[PDB]
């Protein structure tokens, strides 16, 4: 089928700043479409690094703009989990070098609880000493973890994209598995890490979806055009979420 | 033609 995690260590985008204008009030209004201006430009950066990524390229189009609608915001999180363990030890939420989350923002973002559901996953990346091999092949995971309830226009050719980066993530921990002990050991953490994060973006896109449709909130161009198709899919539970161990 | 289908197509 295919080093595939080298070229995924060298395609990762570089990181973005939000254009966070620190003299206008601290709204939640104002906040919130701070970060859905960084979310709009960091998902121009999701699609370029989805067309050089080994095999995505194989899927038909139809399949490629379904996959990055289902999975956006897990994508989005991930990062952002990877950027405030890297930069901050976990110790705040590093959505951009010019917005970096301390309690009071956390709070005038009107997404506290939110908020601490994600610190909660980078407080895992620290637990489990998250390699950035590991993180990069997990993210390809997140990008195939949603998908139609009735399938993909090419269920077979996604099946085997995503069987593939399985076996990297099980040879990268059998190479490496790290503080977890066992190769089989450290596999199990990242893969119920990777499981746990359909409840965070389950609850992320609610409150997305609540902002997107009653709203002074804006959105990005980008956005709009993701969320009108995806809102009505996953509200309809078109949506389904791929586990690697069942609930 | 959509963002998302200009991005991809490009
Ligand atoms: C901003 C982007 C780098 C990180 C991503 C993913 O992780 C998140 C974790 C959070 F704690 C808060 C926001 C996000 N992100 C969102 O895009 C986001 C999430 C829910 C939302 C909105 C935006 N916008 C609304 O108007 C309200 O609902």
């Amino acid at each position: 089928y295919f080093s595939p995690v080298m070229v995924l260590e060298n395609i990762e985008p570089e990181i973005v700043y939000a254009g966070y204008d620190s003299s206008k009030p601290d709204t939640a209004e104002n906040l919130l479409s701070t970060l859905n201006r960084l979310a709009g430009k960091q998902m121009i950066q999701v699609v370029k690094w989805a067309k050089v990524l080994p095999g995505f390229k194989n899927l038909p189009l139809e399949d490629q703009i379904t996959l990055i609608q289902y999975s956006w915001m897990s994508l989005l999180s991930f990062a952002l989990s990877w950027r405030s363990y890297k930069h901050t030890n976990s110790q705040f939420l590093y959505f951009a070098p010019d917005l970096v989350f301390n309690e009071e923002k956390m709070h005038q973002s009107a997404m506290y609880e939110l908020c601490q559901g994600m610190h909660q996953i980078s407080l895992q990346f620290v637990r489990l000493q998250l390699t950035f091999e590991e993180y990069t092949i997990m993210k390809v995971l997140l990008l195939l973890s949603t998908i139609p309830k009735d399938g993909l226009k090419s269920q077979a050719a996604f099946e085997e994209m995503r069987t593939n980066y399985i076996k990297e993530l099980r040879k990268m921990v059998t190479k490496s598995p790290n503080n977890s002990g066992q190769s089989w050991q450290r596999f199990y953490q990242l893969t119920k890490l990777l499981d746990s994060m359909h409840d965070l973006v389950s609850d992320l896109l609610e409150f997305c979806f609540y902002t997107f449709r009653e709203s002074k909130v804006e959105f990005p161009a980008m956005l709009v055009e993701i969320i009108s198709d995806q809102l009505p899919k996953v509200e309809s539970g078109n949506a389904k979420p791929l586990y690697f161990h069942r609930k | 033609k959509s963002l998302l289908q200009q991005l991809l197509t490009e």
